[PDB]
């Protein structure tokens, strides 16, 4: 389907093409703009990688967490998310709750979890 | 940051619209909150973030302002709104409060 | 004014001899001493600045040390080019002062 | 047994020198203002040194660069280094102003490259020098490149916020008694500094920050006679400066769309520029300064204030830009007292149009005349003083001229540090 | 805000400050005038990647707290766990251990992960 | 010993210096250095992205579940690890490098991660 | 049961063309913009690594040439322009204590130029070299190409002394150095090492003779793109230096004449003492021994019974017909007909080379640009060593070959130093079969 070809696909079907989009995140007048474009692409790629690192998701495109889903973020069932919705619609639905989820992923795992692994690997 | 709140002796009727304002000695963006203290009672937080209202507080209260210039507007001053109101910044440590505006019943 | 006592006022040495010149100050100059060599008829040549930093172009034969109020200039081997009047100078404040000057003769 | 455990995200930092970027609300800066928010570093005591603060050298370098990039596209006054035929202006001249302004005629090239026209302009005495006869030339017009400032570009200082690159942080000293060096027990981390106005002045620090509690005396080495003393006031002293003359601007075309803006004439009386300060407020302010100076020089030491011993006009007078005009005010009436253990003080001011800012070789700027009457009010928030040195009496005089000492008076509570997120420490946790 | 709480634990003990590792991590990455800005942005990127590369080499990629197989040498610091984790901050620790930091890093590379990966290559082999 | 010191060594012996080469990939006259720094970063990140999408993030030696096809090279292990250098190997299989990379992307991430996604429930 | 194993940090590289930067331990080449060098550079021998080198397609030469041009242009950009001097000159001969050879070489030229004020003009004088002046038609003269080239005065404070430049690779790239003492510029190099940066290469600009720089480790090297093609240059690298002592014996003064607001034109003023011709000396024995070595090496490609003749340049630009160089800011054009004048048939004292001096030069053969070299006060003496030659063969196929000096393409000067280096890119990621299964 190529880059963003799954944009109109359901979230489930679109989740099997994650590498297609991942491969396209890195790659006087017209000289300066080219360098700025290169630096911006690198900074945004790394911002996403930094967040994956903080959440304990480094090196993975699909990462499972220890943060439960709060029904106030969305009360839809799985058949109404993965089978009957696209990722653009989902992003529209989860907007006000993105920072809450990110804060919980940062606090509830890879921080408390790493201290717990630090203690478990102690014995 | 020093906070100056004025007027300190506001009075109004039970049906009037009132505005209580304050000034920061330094700009504090929107890092400001408003509190309500009934005599003999715990202060209640009304507004945080300058413009944000807390759950449990009616839409009757509204905040506005930025930088150094902040205000609290009460669209209709009901009998339960005659209290000492406080202006508080949390932009820089320590937290500081204004002297308070005591709203009186004419 | 910070006064400078330089000793000996006159020193006699031959070629290859080790020569030490002491400058004692009336007040602490915080290692702000310079050493100069003045040949007859010429402006003084800077030898050492900031107590022990050697001026580029001056041979390693010249070395300085000291602290507080007592500083020393050491010439490891007196050569034929090293005769003349040696001065100490302090730049710790104003006025800048010079010592009496020690003449190194044959 | 203990094992090495690696931590990432460790709150550790080392002193560092790095290029800072500017937040604002020019185009060389970042728009949208910085966030004022600061994080208090509880139990963190950090050593500061305002005299080794690299932020001052960058602010100085950046202010000079912004100046140079502001004058570069403006008209260069190269065809004006010609013989001037100058006579005195005798129209409504007060006693002070006789000889200060001259009516100078010269032959200027018109827009046509093959034609000349006779024009005239008024110049201040300080801007012209004799040739030998009425023959005068613009001061240093043959030894420096004089560039005319664009009249549409304002010289009003706008606060600039200095911000750390990511991976760096700016630590702020919150200790109200911080004297510029040593440990600061109350420190917070910020992304950007407060809005620092790029005010250019000598002797008196204008439109700066005030001391939180009491007047601060800060010096690199108070016992070193050759160092400057920065005095930070805890109350402002208001100074009202004016250019009472009603001036006109005479636009003389010199090139293909390039105009020279000359003083045309003066409407009404010609009077000297001057500044007023309240006499009582100034005397109270000096009493506070003396109180603080005696803490270093002795309770029984007589503190004398005197005027500048000499030097460039920029440092013998109080130099400042008031409404686009460059004032050189005589402060001998301000620093004239002996302190033993309402009315106003009026300071005459000279005005110049040819400014050699930063004392560079081969460069000068011409300030276009400002039409009308100028009146600015500034707050004096500090002094730059020097001591005469070599008993029982100390004499303090106004100093300055090095703008770093002005920036340094604002950038004294900040330092830039580098964040070191990695660290190792012993724990009992073993891999596998 | 991402900046909120940045370095708040700097004066806290090493144990307490170890609970804020994401707060100081999330703020590390984000004409000559233009060139100066590009150099600052590139430098922030280069420093981030150098620290992540070191974590990779040590086998600690993606971790904020990483346990190793390098024994602690009493010549580096002879303090006990109470003195280090309960009675000391990370700035004080860094000042004490900076003389041994390159030795420790050298061991993290030479004494473990180069040997651990070569052994894991042989355990997944059977 | 040293950066590229093992370049003339056999693949086996050369596999012991992966950190020696890896640590040297990150580290008029003004814009050339900025472009050189950006180029070094982009090349580094492209290689790290490939390691990530293959499930090899944070590793210098990474074992996979992709079988070796004898059509890519029919040499035994002795003639690859003990009697060959990495420059010779790189030359010998350059024609199949993208095929291998595609297989690594397909089976070492897309299939493996969905399988792990399902094993975390059952 | 073999599986694909991914390795990162693999010692593999491929040829690459990238941007190199500089390191160095004000000047024209803006060496203050270079990074500091490694206090202890790490040259790592790549044992059992044989690499193919080709000095003739080496992209480091084109990149260094480009850097030299750009540095030159930004160095002169802020300096005083000399467009006000493209005026009629009234020139007479200098007759003050002039030798028989310095007759007509230096002209005392007067002209009307503005002074401190824009309206006031003064009659000013300068002493110009004959080569910098072209007749207008009666004593009326003008500066050479003053109306066809923009002459820029070099800043007297920016040194022309070559400072070593170390070319450094971006991270992820490496420079490979050829350690084969007999490497002839192309083909396999069985002894290769990898370096962080090149050695310090001085950007010495000269023709015919290569001054300063690297010597051959064992014997004189004859390197050419195609030795059988007589249209190609031959780069001769010496194993022993030949010392050349060059001087500008006149005691010159600098007459600073105001040309603009804070801008001065620097004229040669007057000469103190007498006026003698500039010259260079080489030892006859050292030069003859050096040519004997060159001939012995040329016979390896030309025949052991072939007569090797040296001759002077057949003609061309002054920069090519003479030995062009810069000593202390003065530009010398030395007649090498006394150096390349011999016939070698198979079987103490010194050579003085007359030199001319120019102030208006055009380096890199650019159209519309020229530089005025300001006068250097006093007397110039410089001692340089010759580390190689640029020769061209007459060919024309005879039992005799004739070699003449050549030059003018400075790439050949850089190439003579950047011959043992190539830039490669590192390919740290690779795959190989193992029995290890995930
Ligand atoms: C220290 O701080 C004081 C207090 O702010 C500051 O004084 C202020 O300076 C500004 C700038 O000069 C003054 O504003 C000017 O007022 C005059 C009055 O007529 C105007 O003509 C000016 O307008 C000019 O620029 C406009 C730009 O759009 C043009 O449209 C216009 O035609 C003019 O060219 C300008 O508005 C202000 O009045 C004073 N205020 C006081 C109380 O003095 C002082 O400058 C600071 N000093 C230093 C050294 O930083
Ligand atoms: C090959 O290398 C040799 C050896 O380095 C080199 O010869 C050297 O040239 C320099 C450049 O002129 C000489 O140094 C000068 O010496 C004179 C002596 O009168 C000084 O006056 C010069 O100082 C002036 O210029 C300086 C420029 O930086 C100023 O800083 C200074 O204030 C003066 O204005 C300058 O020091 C040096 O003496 C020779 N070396 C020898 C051994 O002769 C040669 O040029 C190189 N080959 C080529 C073709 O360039
Ligand atoms: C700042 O220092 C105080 C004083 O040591 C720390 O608080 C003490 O120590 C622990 C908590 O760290 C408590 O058990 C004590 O009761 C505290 N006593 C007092 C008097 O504070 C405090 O934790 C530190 N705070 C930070 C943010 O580092
Ligand atoms: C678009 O929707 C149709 C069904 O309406 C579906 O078959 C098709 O796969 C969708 N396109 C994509 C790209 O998923
Ligand atoms: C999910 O919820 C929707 C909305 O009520 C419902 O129509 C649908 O049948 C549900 N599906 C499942 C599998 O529970
Ligand atoms: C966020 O809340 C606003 C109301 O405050 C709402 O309009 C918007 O749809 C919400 N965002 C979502 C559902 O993504
Ligand atoms: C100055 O001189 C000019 C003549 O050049 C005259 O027209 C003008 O009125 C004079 N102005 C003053 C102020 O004297
Ligand atoms: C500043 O305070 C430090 C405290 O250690 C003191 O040593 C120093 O003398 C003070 N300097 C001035 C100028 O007050
Ligand atoms: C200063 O004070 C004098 C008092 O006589 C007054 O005449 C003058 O107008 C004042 N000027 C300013 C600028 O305040
Ligand atoms: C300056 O002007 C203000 C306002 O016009 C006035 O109140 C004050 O008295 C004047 N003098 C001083 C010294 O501020
Ligand atoms: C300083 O004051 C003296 C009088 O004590 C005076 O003669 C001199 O001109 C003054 N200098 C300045 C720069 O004000
Ligand atoms: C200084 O003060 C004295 C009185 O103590 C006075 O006579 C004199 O005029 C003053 N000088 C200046 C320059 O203000
Ligand atoms: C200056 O004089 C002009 C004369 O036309 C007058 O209109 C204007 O109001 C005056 N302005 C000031 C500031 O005195
Ligand atoms: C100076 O400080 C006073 C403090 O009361 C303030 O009101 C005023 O706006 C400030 N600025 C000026 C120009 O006076
Ligand atoms: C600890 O370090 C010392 C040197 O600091 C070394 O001699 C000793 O062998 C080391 N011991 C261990 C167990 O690492
Ligand atoms: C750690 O060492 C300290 C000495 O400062 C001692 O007082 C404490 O009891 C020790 N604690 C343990 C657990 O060894
Ligand atoms: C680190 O080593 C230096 C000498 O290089 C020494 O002066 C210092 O005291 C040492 N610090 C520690 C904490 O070991
Ligand atoms: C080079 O080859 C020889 C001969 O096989 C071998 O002994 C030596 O270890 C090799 N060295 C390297 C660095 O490859
Ligand atoms: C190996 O590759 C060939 C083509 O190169 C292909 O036909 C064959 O199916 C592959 N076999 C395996 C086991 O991958
Ligand atoms: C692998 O093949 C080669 C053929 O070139 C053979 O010589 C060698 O012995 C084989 N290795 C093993 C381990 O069988
Ligand atoms: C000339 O070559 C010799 C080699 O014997 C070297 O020592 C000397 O420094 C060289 N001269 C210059 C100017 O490089
Ligand atoms: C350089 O050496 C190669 C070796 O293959 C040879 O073919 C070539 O002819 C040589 N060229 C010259 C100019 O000696
Ligand atoms: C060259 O040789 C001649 C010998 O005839 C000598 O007099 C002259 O000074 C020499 N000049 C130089 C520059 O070596
Ligand atoms: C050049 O000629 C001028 C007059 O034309 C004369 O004054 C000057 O001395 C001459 N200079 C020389 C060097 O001949
Ligand atoms: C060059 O001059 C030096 C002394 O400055 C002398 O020793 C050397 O022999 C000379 N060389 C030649 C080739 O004349
Ligand atoms: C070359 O030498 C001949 C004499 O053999 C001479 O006539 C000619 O002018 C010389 N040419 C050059 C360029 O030196
Ligand atoms: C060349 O050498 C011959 C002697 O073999 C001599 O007569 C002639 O003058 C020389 N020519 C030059 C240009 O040096
Ligand atoms: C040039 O002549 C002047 C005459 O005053 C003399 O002082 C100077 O030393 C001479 N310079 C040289 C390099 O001969």
């Amino acid at each position: 389907l190529g880059f963003l070809g799954a944009a109109g696909s359901t979230m489930g079907a679109a989740s099997m093409t994650l590498t297609v989009q991942a491969r396209n995140l890195l790659s006087t007048v017209w000289g300066i703009k080219q360098l700025q474009a290169r630096v911006l692409a690198v900074e945004r790629y790394l911002r996403d990688q930094q967040l994956l690192g903080i959440w304990g998701c480094s090196g993975k495109l699909i990462c499972c967490t220890n943060v439960p889903w709060n029904s106030s973020w969305s009360n839809r069932n799985l058949s109404e998310i993965w089978d009957n919705m696209t990722w653009l619609q989902w992003d529209k639905e989860i907007s006000n709750y993105t920072q809450i989820i990110y804060g919980l992923l940062e606090e509830s795992q890879n921080q408390q979890e790493k201290n717990e692994q630090d203690l478990l690997a102690l014995d | 940051v020093q906070m100056t709140q004025s007027p300190s002796s506001l009075s109004a009727s039970v049906g009037d619209k009132v505005s209580i304002t304050c000034r920061a000695s330094q700009g504090i963006a929107d890092a400001l909150a408003w509190y309500q203290q009934k005599p003999g009672k715990a202060p209640k937080l009304l507004i945080y973030g300058a413009s944000n209202l807390e759950s449990g507080v009616p839409s009757r209260f509204s905040g506005s302002g930025s930088g150094t210039d902040f205000s609290l507007t009460i669209s209709s001053l009901q009998a339960e709104d005659f209290a000492v109101y406080y202006c508080q910044q949390r932009n820089s440590h320590p937290p500081t409060f204004g002297q308070g505006t005591r709203v009186e019943v004419k | 004014d910070i006064q400078m006592t330089q000793s000996p006022s006159s020193l006699s040495a031959s070629v290859g001899d080790r020569v030490t010149i002491t400058c004692r100050t009336s007040e602490n100059v915080n290692n702000c001493l310079n050493w100069y060599q003045q040949k007859p008829g010429k402006a003084p040549k800077l030898l050492i600045y900031r107590t022990s930093t050697l001026q580029r172009g001056v041979p390693s034969r010249f070395s300085g040390t000291g602290s507080g109020t007592d500083y020393t200039l050491t010439i490891s081997s007196l050569q034929s080019e090293d005769f003349g009047t040696y001065y100490c100078q302090h730049y710790y404040g104003t006025p800048l002062t010079f010592g009496g000057g020690t003449m190194v003769d044959i | 047994n203990l094992w090495v455990t690696v931590y990432y995200g460790v709150p550790v930092w080392k002193d560092a020198e790095t290029t800072l970027f500017c937040a604002s609300d020019t185009h060389a800066c970042v728009p949208t203002d910085p966030n004022p928010q600061e994080i208090h570093l509880e139990n963190v005591t950090e050593e500061f040194n305002m005299w080794k603060n690299n932020m001052v050298e960058q602010m100085h370098t950046d202010i000079i660069s912004l100046w140079d990039q502001s004058l570069k596209p403006c008209v260069k006054l190269t065809p004006l280094c010609v013989t001037l035929q100058c006579t005195n202006v005798t129209n409504n001249i007060t006693d002070d102003m006789r000889g200060e302004l001259k009516n100078c005629s010269f032959n200027m090239t018109t827009e046509l490259r093959d034609k000349r026209q006779k024009v005239h302009a008024l110049f201040y005495k300080l801007d012209i020098v004799p040739i030998n006869n009425t023959s005068y030339r613009l001061i240093n017009c043959n030894t420096a490149a004089i560039t005319q400032a664009c009249p549409k570009v304002s010289f009003e200082p706008i606060p600039i916020h200095y911000c750390a690159p990511a991976g760096f942080a700016i630590l702020k000293c919150k200790d109200k008694k911080f004297n510029g060096t040593g440990p600061c027990p109350s420190v917070s981390t910020v992304q950007c500094t407060h809005g620092i106005k790029p005010v250019v002045s000598t002797q008196l620090l204008l439109n700066g920050s005030l001391a939180e509690e009491e007047v601060m005396i800060r010096s690199k080495d108070i016992r070193n006679n050759a160092k400057n003393i920065l005095v930070q006031f805890n109350t402002p002293v208001q100074i009202n400066c004016t250019r009472p003359n009603n001036n006109t601007r005479k636009s003389i075309r010199i090139g293909p769309g390039q105009w020279f803006y000359a003083t045309g004439d003066i409407i009404g009386d010609i009077r000297q520029a001057h500044c007023n300060v309240s006499k009582a407020t100034w005397n109270e302010t000096l009493g506070k300064v003396v109180k603080q100076l005696r803490k270093h020089f002795g309770n029984n030491t007589i503190i004398r204030f005197a005027n500048s011993s000499g030097g460039d006009l920029e440092v013998t007078t109080h130099s400042f830009n008031c409404g686009g005009e460059f004032f050189y005010c005589d402060t001998s009436g301000l620093f004239n007292s002996t302190w033993i253990s309402n009315d106003s003080i009026t300071l005459p001011c000279r005005i110049k149009q040819i400014i050699n800012m930063w004392q560079r070789i081969g460069q000068a700027m011409y300030a276009p005349p400002i039409q009308g009457v100028i009146r600015c009010v500034s707050n004096i928030t500090g002094l730059i003083l020097t001591r005469d040195g070599g008993s029982t009496t100390e004499t303090f005089r106004p100093s300055g001229g090095d703008m770093r000492d002005n920036w340094r008076s604002e950038l004294y509570k900040y330092k830039v540090v580098k964040i070191e997120p990695l660290g190792v420490a012993p724990t009992r946790c073993k891999r596998r």
